[PDB]
């Protein structure tokens, strides 16, 4: 009877279907709004009549009303208006898209019941320097960081810490030569400090090279804790053994467990942003200190869902999508 | 639409 | 010209 | 003194030099942060090391230390990364206004000292949609409204509410012969809808026409509310939308003082939004009704500002920037 | 093809 809504796209069917499964198991239903498919092959329309509210999308599987939902889940969008570039012409199709987007984007927000995602809270996530300052506030270890354009202050920083890697925020890739060629975090050498007066046209994030004992994944779903480590050390050591040799868990992540302390701080941290998905990022050092790297509130989970006995991650978000789990509520009003 | 109060944040 | 992150493109 | 950080762009002291003259006249320093001139001809750098964050902005002339800012006043961001494109190759250029827009919005987000405006805010507020329900919860008379990519359910909506205007939710300019062209609130012709058709492509917010006895703009600083009228049913070009001819109107508007209901209603919006800034558009029917349309998050005041005595706007808002005022506080942590 | 808004396109 009660209806949850979840925005996707066409081509991410798989993570969803045992979290649809154990939330068809949990007694609700699942209305699907796949968002390349609007607005050619989706309708929608939120109407104000007497007083009254009325929310209706007609899909080529079913026709829904939204305004009762009890709550919705919006994986962040990365593709709409699929086909509108053919259809339209092209003095149209920029105010178009960004006509569609605003209807869509607005709609997501206006959504008064529980929500696990909206677009505001994403674009707030996108901010990295809020997540490194929040962190820090919180209690979490940071390494080093410099955001810049400015090339003297990238030089001063580089050659205190000695060991800097250099990431973008938003990636790059490019094919070219033959190949594709992606932007990879890599550490600033003395051959890429040469290239360092080209920063003032497009600013870079530096940080502190952390030497990685461990690296953790942490996936956060309400006050469910799922934390996944890949142990480069003792990966590396096997690798000396014979006795080792063909088992190489050392690419796969293993299911781990946190200390009190650090899942504390991780709950704290989705307190804070008041969110109740979250996918963080750590590196634990050969001195065994945890340092947070980045928290993204869109970040896919089946990879490592899969790694759980009968998807325990999926059957967490179903749990929390029909009130069957604590959640910080963010309903509007 | 129309910008003479251009009230957008964003240009 | 080429920004700095250019000088980070590696092969795939 | 305290420091008030102010986002605005190169093409904007129209609107910020009467309000820099009250902080200053207040005791406090401004720091004007010009979003053209990044990242081409200032610097911004954001460094954490050995336990403490700094923030410098450096402009030919002076190095201001952002990391101590008392308050930031989000007020423009035109224009960010003006002359890159003709600086950078052609393969590079939108990934490079991809990460200095992530780098310069990230930093705007990650200011946890007092906020008058903000990425996340801003874009949570472009939900029009949002903006009528809330407006609808709280008790102001809004239009019928109808919001879609659904050909019959416009066309259902028209014949039911007979006079019926059409709306973009975004500002757009499209180019033909070198001529920019835009959308204005336009009625919808009975006869032309065959024509919906189009509708399918990129959906359109339709209201009932609500007929104008006066229209009216309130400007809300913290708990200050400065009410305006205009007459816009003397031009036959603005009787559907006064911005149709907004430069003949824009000396006409009068002040004007809104019943205690409406303006109790107001506040109470952005006490909901939790914002100290606003401007209200609103619609006074010849029945004496007063219909919300919008609330602008980021609404220009300089012309409004300039019918009153000794820029009465500009010093509300400069009192707000520099804690002289009640604020709805929103420092993180 | 035209979109709907379009029908309503004014020089400003
Ligand atoms: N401060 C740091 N010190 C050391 N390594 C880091 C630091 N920050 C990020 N990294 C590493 O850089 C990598 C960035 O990943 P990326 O280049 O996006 O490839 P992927 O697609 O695998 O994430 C991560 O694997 C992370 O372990
Ligand atoms: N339902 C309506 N009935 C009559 N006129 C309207 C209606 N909605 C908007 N208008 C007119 O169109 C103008 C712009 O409306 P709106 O789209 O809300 O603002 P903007 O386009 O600036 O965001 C308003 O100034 C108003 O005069």
């Amino acid at each position: 009877m009660n209806k949850i809504l979840i925005i996707t796209h066409t081509a991410d069917n798989f993570s969803i279907d045992k979290v649809t499964e154990y939330i068809d198991k949990n007694g609700c239903e699942v209305i699907r709004f796949n968002v390349d498919e609007y607005p050619l092959k989706n309708k929608l329309s939120t109407t104000f009549q007497d007083g009254k509210w009325t929310t209706t999308l007609e899909t080529p599987e079913k026709k829904n009303s939204l305004e009762d939902i009890s709550t919705v889940w919006y994986r962040r969008a990365y593709n709409i208006g699929h086909g509108i570039k053919e259809e339209l012409d092209a003095k149209f199709y920029g105010a178009a898209m960004g006509e569609i987007r605003n209807t869509l984007f607005g709609f997501l927000e206006s959504i008064d019941a529980y929500s696990l995602g909206k677009p505001s809270v994403y674009r707030r996530l996108d901010s990295k320097e809020e997540q490194l300052k929040i962190a820090d506030k919180i209690g979490f270890k940071i390494p080093a960081t410099c955001v810049t354009n400015n090339p003297e202050e990238a030089k001063r920083f580089i050659v205190k810490h000695r060991d800097v890697v250099a990431k973008m925020q938003t990636g790059f890739a490019i094919y070219e030569d033959g190949v594709e060629n992606v932007v990879f975090t890599n550490v600033v050498n003395e051959d890429k400090l040469e290239e360092l007066d080209t920063l003032l046209y497009c600013p870079m994030q530096f940080q502190k090279k952390i030497e990685k004992k461990k690296e953790l994944r942490i996936t956060v779903v309400g006050r469910d804790v799922y934390a996944f480590e890949i142990d480069s050390q003792q990966s590396e050591a096997a690798k000396t053994d014979w006795r080792k040799d063909g088992i190489n868990l050392i690419d796969k992540w293993i299911p781990t467990e946190l200390p009190q302390d650090i899942e504390f701080m991780i709950l704290e941290l989705l307190d804070v942003y008041h969110v109740d998905y979250g996918a963080i990022d750590m590196i634990v050092s050969p001195e065994d200190e945890y340092y947070f790297i980045e928290i993204n509130a869109a970040g896919e989970f089946f990879w490592l869902d899969n790694l759980t006995e009968e998807n325990r991650i999926s059957k967490s978000i179903a749990d929390l999508l029909c009130d069957k789990a604590p959640r910080r509520d963010n309903r509007v009003l | 639409t129309l910008k003479y109060p251009s009230d957008s944040d964003e240009g | 010209k080429e920004p700095f992150f250019a000088a980070f493109l590696e092969k795939q």
